[PDB]
C-alpha cells in the first residue's frame, strides 16, 4: 500500500480505488530574502525569493 | 499398531525469508528485527512414503 524513497522517508501512497502511483511533492519550501542597498541614499528594495 | 520409519534430520538454509512490512523499497538497504528463519538450521525432516 505505501512506499518509502531512497532517504528513508515515508512519501508514497498507491491508490485503492486506481491502482496507481501519486507521489507527495509538497510547495512549501523556500526562503525569501530582501535585497537593501542602503537606505541613506534611495527607498527602493527588491523582493528576492529562493 | 503397525510398522513405522523413524524421522531424520537434515539441514536448510537461504529459506524463510519473506517481506516484513507493506512498504516499496528500491535500490535502497533497510535491515529491521523480524522474525525470519536462521541459516544453516538443523530441522526436523519427516516422511510418507
Amino acid at each position: 500500500q505505501f512506499g518509502r524513497d531512497i532517504a528513508d522517508t515515508t512519501d508514497a501512497v498507491r491508490d485503492p480505488q486506481t491502482l496507481e502511483i501519486l507521489d507527495i511533492t509538497p510547495c512549501s519550501f523556500g526562503g525569501v530574502s530582501v535585497i537593501t542597498p542602503g537606505t541613506n541614499t534611495s527607498n527602493q528594495v527588491a523582493v528576492l525569493y529562493q | 499398531t503397525r510398522t513405522q520409519l523413524p524421522p531424520a534430520y537434515t539441514n536448510s538454509f537461504t529459506r524463510g525469508v519473506y517481506y516484513p512490512d507493506k512498504v516499496f523499497r528500491s535500490s535502497v538497504l533497510h535491515s529491521t528485527q523480524d522474525l525470519f528463519l536462521p541459516f544453516f538450521s538443523n530441522v526436523t525432516w519427516f516422511h510418507a512414503i
